[PDB]
């Protein structure tokens, strides 16, 4: 309960899965890093948006309707809950370097939970 | 023993009273000046030992100008003079098996290191705006994190977006909220769940896990 | 005391000794060696009447070998005069072991278990563990006991721990208080002990309580970090 | 003495300073005459014994000496180099200036009165009984000093040394001056009697040898010293005496940092701190404060040569204390305000904990145990039960500990717990380590300090092993005791319990059974009165609903809404105080409306006798408890009513917390 995201690793077997599985790790056996680290180490010094009343109209949207599906289906949801469906976008926005909380960063945020839950 | 270099005779006193004269003396404490004093032990580097010990360890003497400075797990780098102190044999009798020859560092100027202060120019800090303008580098930094695995792209997301870190806004005269993300894995194994763990560490920036 | 010589029912004791510096780190534990010197007394206080104790003043270690690559060149010499003839790999399995009746299958995993492959270190992060680790499973009376004792004296570096776990937390880390400034710091492990080498222990069924939590960090990864009351250290492993 | 004994000339002198203060005499006219001087008057008469030396005295008086064009050199330059070098000088020019028989005492009416003259007439008869020692100007004080900055806009006038400083960056050139610092007080010792002045006496001369205190270890002199009782073959045995030796006050405490201030590294660190003159008995432990004051190293005395080489393990020594964050008395006019505005079943209702969506009617089930009141005034040995305890049980995600303990933070002497810490056995009092000083003390934990308030519990599956001991001892009547190898003494127990229990692994399956989450049946089903739920069913419009409840908050950070105003936690606490002070006593047609209640109440229940949902089979402890409540709410709501509505009041609320599993 004071956890979010249970992701469940699978393993099937597909013969065009593990025959890319199998070349891939043979091939290295012989974009980048450090300017990786610089770019998340500078956007953790950008101003916080968290104010656009249009993104927050979709997700509560984007809530009530799971809101009907997580009580008659797998996994009973919690308000805390919420509280990720916004901190999930308030980072998207943190990689996006604005101060506008945007529409697009709410459609992500959404369907990260969608593959998380189902 | 705060001099560094010259052995003098030491005064074993702590304050003096009653100089030649009949004056009760007194002492002006503005006037009079005071350092501080702090000592830290070093471990080794435990990639570069070899492996046929654990990790030693010595200690350093530093002064006012690079303390607090030192967080505990800091890859630091300090450059000093080599000092003995102590009399080793002498100052009790018969002295058998006690080494009387402390090793000392009383030196200068730490750095730490990285392998915080990343100044960048106007090139670079150029180029990730330029590269800021395009709409898919969020996808792009997602499969240029593991370079040996597949798939998994909603799991490479959610690592880049866990380690960049999402705020807390306090709440004033009220108890703010988690504004931390905490996420959790779980698989049947050999799944390389354990593989991408160890890596977040190298790129960690001062973020040390046990 | 090599556990060998004095056998009634007694336990051994030990002694202590110094050196001087061109002839001191030139042992690491776990080794047989040999040893020649004084037997002269020192004096500590810290009983009775006016008692000392015995140390060893050593002069000069002429052991057998290390088992830090800097040898002669005759002994290359027959080597690669050996290495030519392709015969190896069959030669071995009936050199290896001259008291096994065979068991083809199982003397040639050995003789790969023993050297071992590689370690990359490749212009990434991440990296991949060069090593194999075997089982034997079988009925007894089918040697995979006394075939066991055979690869410690052969190994260059090798324990034998192969009893009951031996209380799988302390197998790895201990920490206890000190006599001098009442300290914690890093003592045991058998692991620590046994780098570069290979450890050999059994009973897979009736140990249940640690020793499955115990090597399940210390494999796959070799990177262990001891998180108890001083130091948070990840010592390396290679084992 | 020759090697570098003498020092450099120093510009800065001691004697331009002397006469300095000998011109802080009447000349200060602006701030009825001399008012530094009236104050003067106000302890010389036995009252009070703490001066106040301000720098706004001092900054005036340097306001009007920007017309005189003469030499005058700064004032909290130097009181800011050397800040304890500035009493000594001082009080060596009070006397010159003080009016001493300004008051008028006859024999009694002062402590001391009589001896000390009885002890000056002794002393100045024996300076002419010749045919000598002075007295050491710490003798005859009766009086101390002390000091005060300023961090006001004649800062901003024109130009520091009161800028609240962490103790973080102090270590530097702050050694030896007068800084404030503002903290968290820890570890508040007593208060004990230090020594200042001395008195031998040796039974035969009768002159007592003085001398000045020095640190915390000193040594007695010999008995052949002084001038009539030595220098003979006979030399009277010295020893003290303690009525002639005058004693002062003395108390440690211990200092944090806001953790707020902190930097990301490092854990805060403590610092000493001490206190002279009559600042004393004006700390607490839990006191959100700043000192100011002098700063000065002391030295250690014990094992200096090979340890302690020149380790320095300073305080600071205290001058002022600003203390900040704190019935018919100048406050009856909001009492009024509930009175002619009424409203007390919902504004009150939505006066606590507005902070919710729904659930008016738990708010309601906890404003009628917040007053409580007596019982009954049994006289007889009857020593009844009172304070009934309300449990609560349910698994919402709207975070329920802060429901809770956000009322318990707010509500009067009401302790929090958790799991951890004060178990159910150190819930109690015991004995345990403490420092050097006096060991085995009685260290407590919660239920013998919060005596007749609030226990509000959280977690109730941890440490059940001592935990379901601690439930029922309080739930019995007066047994809070320490039942140990040290004693066998038994104090008090009146205080009320609220209890939220967590379920058992994910929701509590209302198609099951009950008590599959909570372990104890015995503590439940007869000894509590009322229960309630926070059983989550999915429900369309209530969510989003409660989507734009949580949302809300971030944009903005305000939280108000729904007509209601928001009332001061201050004047219902009076009005609980005041509702305390009432206690109406039933009359007859109460008694007669309860009887048909119960067995209204005995009928039904003796009807399902099922395990399926309900509890409970019609108890007298049920029947009391209803007697209990309706009393309270007729103490909140007394205008002298007892009668069959205002228990139609009460059997409203065990009707509406009673199945709502039903749902
Ligand atoms: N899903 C995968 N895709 C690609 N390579 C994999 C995968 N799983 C494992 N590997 C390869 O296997 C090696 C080791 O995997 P690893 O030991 O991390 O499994 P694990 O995550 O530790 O599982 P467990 O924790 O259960 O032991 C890696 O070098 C990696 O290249
Ligand atoms: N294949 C073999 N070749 C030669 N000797 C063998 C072989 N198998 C067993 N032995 C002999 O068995 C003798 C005693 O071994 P032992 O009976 O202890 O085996 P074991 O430990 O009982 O087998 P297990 O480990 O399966 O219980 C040894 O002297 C060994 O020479």
């Amino acid at each position: 309960s004071r956890f979010d995201l249970l992701f469940v690793v699978t393993d099937d077997i597909n013969e065009i899965r593990d025959r890319s599985i199998s070349e891939h790790v043979l091939r290295t056996h012989r974009v980048t890093i450090p300017f990786l680290r610089k770019y998340v180490q500078y956007a953790k010094e950008r101003v916080i948006p968290q104010l656009t009343q249009e993104a927050i109209n979709v997700i509560v949207k984007n809530y009530t309707d799971l809101r009907n599906d997580d009580n008659t289906k797998k996994s009973p949801i919690t308000a805390r809950t919420l509280e990720t469906l916004i901190r999930l976008a308030t980072a998207h926005a943190k990689v996006r370097l604005s101060k506008t909380v945007n529409k697009v960063d709410a459609k992500v945020a959404a369907n990260l939970l969608r593959f998380a839950l189902l | 023993a705060t001099t560094t270099l010259t052995t003098r005779i030491p005064t074993p006193a702590i304050y003096p009273t009653e100089d030649t004269e009949g004056n009760k003396l007194t002492t002006e404490y503005g006037y009079s000046t005071f350092i501080d004093h702090q000592r830290i032990t070093v471990q080794e580097m435990p990639e570069m030992a070899p492996a046929g010990q654990l990790p030693r360890s010595i200690d350093v003497i530093l002064d006012d100008d690079l303390v607090d400075k030192t967080k505990p797990g800091d890859r630091v780098n300090v450059v000093g003079v080599f000092k003995s102190l102590g009399a080793g044999g002498m100052n009790q009798s018969n002295s058998n098996t006690l080494i009387g020859f402390k090793t000392l560092i009383l030196g200068n100027t730490v750095y730490p290191l990285h392998a915080a202060r990343q100044m960048l120019t106007d090139f670079d800090i150029r180029n990730i705006n330029k590269l800021s303008k395009k709409k898919d580098i969020f996808d792009i930094l997602s499969q240029s994190l593991a370079p040996s695995i597949y798939g998994h792209d909603h799991i490479k997301k959610a690592i880049l977006l866990m380690l960049m870190g999402g705020v807390e806004k306090n709440l004033e005269n009220g108890s703010h909220l988690r504004g931390d993300i905490n996420i959790l894995m779980v698989g049947d194994p050999s799944t390389a769940k354990s593989q991408l763990l160890r890596f977040v560490l190298n790129t960690a920036s001062l973020a040390i896990a046990t | 005391e090599i556990p060998e010589l004095v056998p009634v029912g007694e336990m051994p004791r030990n002694l202590t000794m110094t050196c001087d510096r061109y002839l001191t780190n030139k042992v690491i534990p776990g080794t047989r060696v040999t040893i020649v010197g004084i037997y002269s007394i020192y004096n500590s206080k810290n009983s009775g009447v006016a008692i000392r104790t015995p140390y060893i003043k050593i002069l000069g270690i002429q052991s057998d070998v290390e088992t830090v690559t800097m040898f002669t060149e005759e002994e290359e010499e027959e080597f690669l005069q050996l290495s030519r003839n392709p015969k190896l790999y069959e030669i071995l399995t009936n050199s290896i072991a001259p008291s096994i009746f065979g068991n083809e299958d199982i003397k040639k995993a050995i003789v790969c278990l023993l050297m071992g492959g590689s370690k990359k270190i490749l212009p990434d992060g991440m990296r991949l563990r060069g090593d194999i680790n075997v089982l034997l499973l079988g009925d007894p009376g089918t040697a995979k006991s006394q075939l066991l004792k055979f690869v410690e004296k052969v190994s260059p570096i090798a324990v034998y721990t192969s009893g009951k776990g031996s209380s799988a937390a302390g197998l790895t880390a201990s920490v206890q208080r000190d006599p001098m400034t009442r300290e914690f710091y890093l003592e045991g492990g058998a692991m620590v002990l046994a780098d570069g080498g290979v450890v050999c222990i059994d009973e897979f069924d009736k140990m249940r309580d640690e020793d499955r939590v115990a090597i399940h960090e210390a494999m796959e990864q070799q990177t262990i970090s001891i998180a108890k009351a001083g130091i948070t250290t990840v010592l390396n492993s290679r084992t | 003495m020759s090697a570098a004994l003498p020092s450099i000339q120093l510009p800065v002198d001691y004697n331009n300073l002397f006469n300095e203060i000998t011109d802080f005499l009447v000349t200060f006219k602006q701030d009825k005459g001399p008012k530094y001087m009236a104050m003067l008057q106000k302890v010389a008469n036995r009252e009070l014994n703490s001066v106040i030396i301000d720098l706004d005295d001092i900054l005036q008086y340097q306001n009007e000496k920007f017309l005189q064009g003469t030499q005058a050199d700064d004032l909290v330059s130097a009181i800011q180099q050397n800040a304890n070098h500035f009493t000594e000088l001082f009080c060596r020019a009070i006397d010159n200036n003080m009016p001493l028989p300004t008051k008028e005492i006859d024999y009694k009416d002062d402590v001391l009165d009589v001896i000390l003259n009885q002890r000056r007439l002794r002393n100045e008869r024996m300076l002419s009984d010749r045919t000598t020692e002075l007295f050491p100007p710490n003798l005859t004080r009766r009086y101390f000093l002390y000091f005060k900055p300023l961090s006001q806009n004649c800062a901003r006038r024109y130009r520091i040394s009161s800028k609240p400083l962490s103790v973080r960056q102090i270590k530097g050139d702050f050694l030896g001056q007068l800084i404030t610092v503002r903290g968290i007080i820890t570890r508040v010792s007593d208060v004990k009697p230090a020594v200042e002045v001395i008195a031998y006496t040796c039974d035969q001369c009768g002159y007592e040898v003085f001398q000045e205190v020095n640190s915390r270890t000193f040594t007695p002199l010999s008995e052949c010293t002084s001038e009539e009782c030595s220098q003979n073959q006979t030399k009277g045995q010295l020893f003290m005496s303690t009525r002639a030796s005058k004693f002062s006050a003395f108390q440690e405490c211990k200092i944090q940092e806001l953790s707020q201030q902190v930097p990301v590294g490092h854990i805060p660190r403590s610092l000493n701190i001490h206190v002279n003159g009559t600042l004393v008995r004006s700390l607490s432990p839990g006191d959100i404060v700043d000192v100011t004051g002098i700063f000065l190293p002391a030295p250690y005395t014990g094992f200096k040569a090979l340890k302690a080489g020149l380790l320095t393990e300073t305080y600071l020594e205290a001058q002022f204390v600003r203390q900040h964050k704190k019935l018919t008395s100048d406050v009856e006019e909001r009492v009024m305000e509930l009175i002619t505005s009424g409203d007390v079943y919902n504004r009150l209702a939505k006066s606590i904990a507005p902070e919710i969506y729904g659930n008016l009617d738990v708010k309601k089930a906890l404003l009628l145990l917040l007053v409580g009141g007596v019982d009954k005034r049994v006289g007889d040995g009857m020593k009844i039960r009172g304070d009934i305890n309300v449990c609560l049980m349910g698994d919402p995600g709207v975070a329920k500990s802060q429901l809770l303990k956000a009322i318990c933070k707010i509500s009067p002497r009401g302790v929090y717990t958790t799991g951890k810490g004060s178990s159910g056995v150190g819930l109690t009092a015991a004995v345990m380590k403490d420092p050097v000083t006096d060991e085995m003390i009685l260290e407590g934990g919660a239920l013998v300090l919060a005596d007749n308030g609030i226990c509000c519990i959280d977690e109730f599956d941890k440490m059940d092993e001592s935990d379901r001991t601690a439930i029922h001892e309080v739930m019995e009547q007066q047994t809070i005791s320490i039942s140990k190898a040290g004693i066998n003494t038994t104090l008090n127990a009146r205080t009320s319990i609220l209890a939220a229990a967590n379920p058992l692994y994910g929701r509590y399956n209302p198609r099951l059974s009950p008590l599959d989450n909570i372990n104890l049946p015995a503590a439940l089903l007869s000894r509590f009165d009322i229960l309630f739920l926070m059983l989550d069913i999915p429900s369309r419009d209530d969510d989003e609903k409660l989507a734009e409840h949580v949302t809300y908050v971030h944009m903005h950070n305000k939280q108000p809404d729904l007509d209601f105003t928001p009332v001061e936690p201050s004047k219902m606490r009076e009005y609980i105080a005041y509702a305390k002070t009432k206690r109406p006593v039933m009359s007859e047609a109460v008694n007669d409306y309860v009887v048909q209640a119960y067995i209204r109440l005995r009928q039904d229940s003796k009807r399902e006798m099922d395990s399926k949902f309900s509890f409970g089979q019609a108890t007298p402890r049920t029947l009391l408890g209803i007697i209990r409540l309706s009393q309270a709410l007729a103490k909140l709501r007394l205008a002298d009513m007892v009668d069959i509505d205002d228990v139609e009041e009460a059997l409203r609320l065990v009707r509406v917390s009673k199945e709502s599993l039903y749902q």
